[PDB]
RNA sequence: AUAUACCGCCAUCUUCAGCAAACCCUGAUGAAGGCUACAAAGUAAGCGCAAGUACCCACGUAAAGACGUUAGGUCAAGGUGUAGCCC
């Protein structure tokens, strides 16, 4: 706990 | 206690799906088989090779298609013709789902030797039946 | 271009709404986003003939922020 | 044999081994352990030692225009690939070794004193920003069952609250370390009690009280005295808005007792106002850095009584040892009135 | 040359706000009750110690007779005594400095 | 940022009740909700 | 604009009224001498908290009195004439099964709640769970009877104090009444002392609803023009 | 080599009916406890039992049977962590 616990839209038809 | 093909109560946050959330015992009862073939049926033969075609597909299915099959594979023979039906999620790109089918279904013809097709389902996400 | 039946004015505000949000999300968003005159004076004005009057007041300060000529018309209205 | 290969998921739930005698009783500790990597994560889809480039798949399907044929990259331009995916993997590594390290509380491996953020939003769209909460006992509890014999359990004391008066606390009691913490910081936030604070900065006169064994003795102090009070009366007063206190803890020193002792003799202070509304008299405020200067800090909203309070010779008043000792000179102590950090 | 100035700039107000250069800093020690003193100097031939003190943390802090906005963090508002080193945890060597330029 | 696909509408909705089945199914087919 | 002057008229006009419902006009001393109110309890039943209120013991039968009945009732019936009307929810408490039927008649006839059965446990500290994260608890707390069937204060006294919620009971000379906001000291066994409180308070919460509805009426109408 | 690192598949109580997230209340907010139907603080998703299904019935027999207990059995089904061998 102390050293840290880091564990780490639109949409659109024919998007590009 | 018996194990097999049983997930386990937990907390409530683990979700399952229809199919892996059914125990052995209820094959034939409230689920179906994930392959149809007429290789167990009385007086047929074969049954061996289905098997191992059936167990290779699976595996072959999964590494082609990395993180995409959102589900078991139901694999569909008739006459010399196998059916590969999916499930798959909606993350990799249309075209990449193009090449893999071109590609599986021309390899997969050629190494059993019959026509072989395959027909992709997408769904956004994993179907969850309950949360075990 | 023309006023019509109640009706089918709120249909032409539907879509218009749907038109304003394909010009907000569009995929030349990194690029300035290019809204014409035409575009937004009419939007403005099928929300107004619809009576989505509260939608038409807010979009009055895009023709300030992209600097985009009002219609006579809309300001009639 | 390709066909004895399992999956992901399988090779790991077996590597990891956390499921069995030995995770069921924590019977095998983990000084070593081995931790779950996803070895999917940075792998892209067509990418092979060969380095042949797929069209369609790990490389853009049309060129100018034209449909890419099957390629295969140079020896060279192959070994920068893997040099850059290998790169990327201790970059990833790299990545995961920054974390943020938090402030330790009273001391490095103790629970006490560290904070746990404000309480969690209610269903009701309720919010607890302006709260912090503070852990003040993290204990291992050890019950005796019929068929599972001793099994362990955390309760958890943690105190809340938002520096303006207004604090509480609550046990908190799970399996988990984690979950005992959010019962007792969300159950605290509902059981607060209002503190009134002279100026603001300090209560309004000396405190003392008895709570079963616990005895705690708290003082009214000036501006700029701080708090020189049992560490865990620091954070609590942190929390209430307490500037300056001199508290002194005394027989047992049970964290609990400590905690809601505390809560009820500062719940229970006689203000200026009730002392002038109980008496009808003016509350007159003699400070020595104004010299004589009166300064009435309450009155009676009620009538104003005409005879004055009477002047007995000599109160009878109870008196601890412990300050008289101290005010004549008799008291020596190595530890008293030494240097510490600001608080 | 002009050493109000950095109390005065953006980049003190984003390390510092309102607060002590001194507020958020904690002593390294064994036991509950500290050592009566501070280290002597967190500055040793050139090399800072590991923890340095809230003024030898920070190289743009200077301890100057002019720069009376820093000074006053290490006085107390409400009677005017100077902090003993302790209280902030500025080494001796720096607390000296402090109480010259103090007074 | 490219947005990301959006899957179409079932052609379902599209049918009318009045169609030719058959050309919709013409032979063997796995099940698609899609288009049933 | 419109709203501080509504809030002003309506909300806080009755507010400036001693008996802005007239509730006094509801009952007298006599009224309650004939229904019983003063009778209580046994001497040896007594609690220590209802001797305020006992005006003696008449052969070890103890008398309330009914001079501060009337003071408290007075209190008690204006409380609930204000809660009305400012629709608040009057939820009506008793475990007494003489009057169950009673008393949820009572309730539904002025537009009111009745909790007459089993209390379960936490369904006022509990109430998001048991009914769900939008239920709205009471307003007020009426008791017409403090004790449960095994001589016990009932939960919902301790409970209603716990969750912040007013409480007006009926407080025999063997109950204890000091987390009661609004206690009235009384007969709570006879028949009559139970029908003529359930006529008062019927009584004040109808009035205070139409009075209410008269008021908005007019401020409206007057609004207009 | 280690089943006393494990997955997998199981024995055992079980010829059981209980396990329990999330809340709530009691004991002064101690370890702990939480039921009375003319009811007095418990509400509970979920799992199991139950139900359902198989076999010749609604019966029976199968199947099912949680959590946990015995660091129970299996590294020699296979796979696999750690350690060891590599003329
Ligand atoms: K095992
Ligand atoms: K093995
Ligand atoms: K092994
Ligand atoms: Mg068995
Ligand atoms: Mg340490
Ligand atoms: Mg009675
Ligand atoms: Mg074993
Ligand atoms: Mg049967
Ligand atoms: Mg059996
Ligand atoms: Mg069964
Ligand atoms: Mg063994
Ligand atoms: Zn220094």
């Amino acid at each position: 706990y102390l050293s840290g616990e880091e564990v780490e839209e639109y949409e659109c038809y024919a998007p590009d | 206690k018996n194990r097999a093909a049983r997930v386990r109560v937990s907390k409530g946050d683990k979700p399952v799906t229809y199919e892996e959330a059914h125990a052995p015992h209820y094959i034939a009862h409230r689920k179906g088989w994930l392959s149809l073939h007429t290789g167990n049926l009385d007086g047929e033969d074969h049954a061996a090779e289905r098997t191992v075609e059936d167990v290779f597909l699976r595996k072959f299915m999964w590494g082609t298609f990395p993180g995409c099959l959102a589900d078991q594979l139901v694999l569909k023979r008739r006459g010399n013709q196998l059916e590969i039906c999916a499930v798959v999620l909606r993350q990799l790109s249309p075209h990449k789902y193009y090449f893999l089918v071109g590609y599986s279904e021309t390899l997969l013809s050629y190494f059993y030797k019959c026509p072989v097709r395959l027909h992709l389902q997408t769904v956004p996400s994993k179907v969850v039946y309950k949360y075990l | 271009r023309d006023k019509h039946p109640p009706e089918l004015q709120v249909a032409f505000a539907d879509c218009a709404a749907d038109i304003k949000s394909a010009y907000e999300s569009q995929p030349i968003r990194q690029t300035a986003q290019d809204w014409p005159a035409t575009s937004l004076n009419c939007i403005a004005i099928l929300f107004l003939r619809a009576g989505r009057t509260q939608e038409a007041w807010k979009m009055l300060g895009l023709f300030r922020k992209h600097n985009k000529i009002p219609r006579s018309e809309l300001l009639n209205e | 044999s390709f066909f004895t290969k399992l999956t992901a998921d399988e090779l790991w739930k077996g590597a990891l081994a956390e499921t069995g005698a030995g995770a069921k009783k924590g019977r095998g500790k983990r000084t070593k352990k081995k931790k779950r990597k996803d070895l999917n994560r940075g792998q892209i889809i067509g990418e092979g030692r060969y380095g042949f480039l797929w069209p369609g798949l790990n490389v853009p399907l049309m060129k100018n225009g034209a449909v890419q044929t099957i390629a295969q990259r140079s020896k060279e331009e192959q070994e920068k690939v893997e040099a850059d995916m290998i790169q990327q993997r201790e970059e990833w590594d790299r990545k995961k070794k920054m974390k943020v390290k938090r402030e330790r509380g009273w001391s490095g491996n103790s629970w006490g004193g560290i904070s746990l953020g404000p309480p969690d939003p209610g269903p009701c769209g309720e919010t607890y920003e302006d709260f912090d909460t503070r852990i003040l006992e993290v204990r291992n509890v050890f019950t005796m069952t019929a068929k599972e014999g001793r099994k362990k359990s955390i309760r958890v004391l943690v105190a809340v609250g938002n520096g303006k008066g207004a604090a509480g606390f609550s046990i908190g009691k799970a399996t988990d370390r984690m979950d005992a913490f959010r019962k007792a910081k969300n159950r605290a936030v509902h059981h607060l009690h209002y503190i009134e604070r002279y100026e603001d900065h300090t209560i309004f006169h000396d405190i003392s009280l008895r709570f079963k064994r616990t005895h705690i003795k708290m003082k009214k102090q000036p501006k700029g005295y701080g708090l020189r009070c049992h560490r865990a009366i620091i954070t609590i007063c942190r929390l209430i808005g307490i500037k300056d206190m001199y508290a002194k803890v005394s027989g047992s020193i049970n964290m609990l007792s400590l905690t809601q002792g505390l809560f009820r003799g500062l719940s229970r202070q006689e203000t200026h106002q009730q002392l002038a509304d109980k008496k009808g008299l003016h509350v007159v405020e003699i400070r020595e850095e104004c010299g004589p200067l009166p300064i009435v800090v309450a009155s009676p909203r009620g009538p104003l009584r005409k005879d004055p309070e009477p002047e007995d010779e000599v109160p009878d008043v109870k008196l601890d040892w412990e300050d008289v000792k101290t005010a004549q000179g008799m008291k020596r102590s190595v530890w008293s009135n030494l240097k510490r950090a600001a608080t | 040359d002009e050493p109000w100035k950095y109390l005065e700039s953006e980049e003190y107000q984003e390390r510092y706000g309102s607060r002590p250069v001194w507020a958020d800093y904690r002593r390294n020690h064994k036991g509950g009750v500290p050592p009566q003193r501070t280290r002597k100097t967190c500055i040793r031939r050139n090399k800072v110690v590991g923890n340095p003190c809230p003024i030898c943390r920070d190289h743009k802090l200077h301890v100057d007779f002019r720069n009376v906005k820093l000074l006053e963090q290490f006085v107390c508002a409400h009677t005017g005594i100077i902090f003993y080193a302790p209280y902030t945890g500025v080494c001796v060597k720096q607390h000296k400095r402090l109480t010259q330029a103090i007074q | 940022r490219p947005p990301r696909r959006k899957a179409l509408p079932p052609r379902t909705e599209k049918m009318a009740v009045d169609q030719d089945w058959p050309s919709v199914y013409p032979v063997a087919a796995p099940f698609k909700p899609s288009a049933v | 604009e419109d709203s501080t002057d509504f809030n002003d008229k309506i909300l806080n006009e009755p507010l400036k009224h001693s008996d802005f419902f007239n509730v006094k006009e509801l009952f007298s001393v006599r009224s309650l001498f004939d229904a019983r109110v003063h009778l209580g309890h046994k001497a040896g039943c007594r609690h220590r908290f209802m001797e305020p209120y006992i005006f003696g013991s008449r052969l070890d039968h103890d008398i309330i009195d009914l001079e501060q009945t009337a003071t408290h009732l007075q209190l008690a019936l204006n409380f609930t004439a204000h809660m009305a009307y400012r629709k608040g929810i009057i939820l009506f408490i008793s475990r007494n099964r003489q009057f169950s039927y009673l008393i949820e008649n009572m309730a539904r006839d002025c537009g009111e709640y009745a909790h007459t059965r089993y209390f379960r446990g936490g369904m006022l500290t509990n109430a998001r769970l048991l009914f769900g994260p939008t239920v709205r608890l009471p307003d007020l707390i009426i008791f017409l009877h403090t004790l449960n069937n095994i001589f016990e204060p009932h939960v919902a006294v301790r409970d209603a104090a716990k969750m912040n919620i007013p409480t007006v009971g009926i407080v025999d000379t063997n109950c204890n009444p000091c987390l009661i906001t609004y206690p009235v000291p009384g007969n709570d066994d006879s028949p009559l002392a139970v029908h003529l409180y359930c006529r008062l308070f019927q009584t004040a919460i109808t009035r205070a609803k139409e009075k209410r509805q008269q008021v908005e009426a007019l401020y409206r109408l007057q609004g207009q023009k």
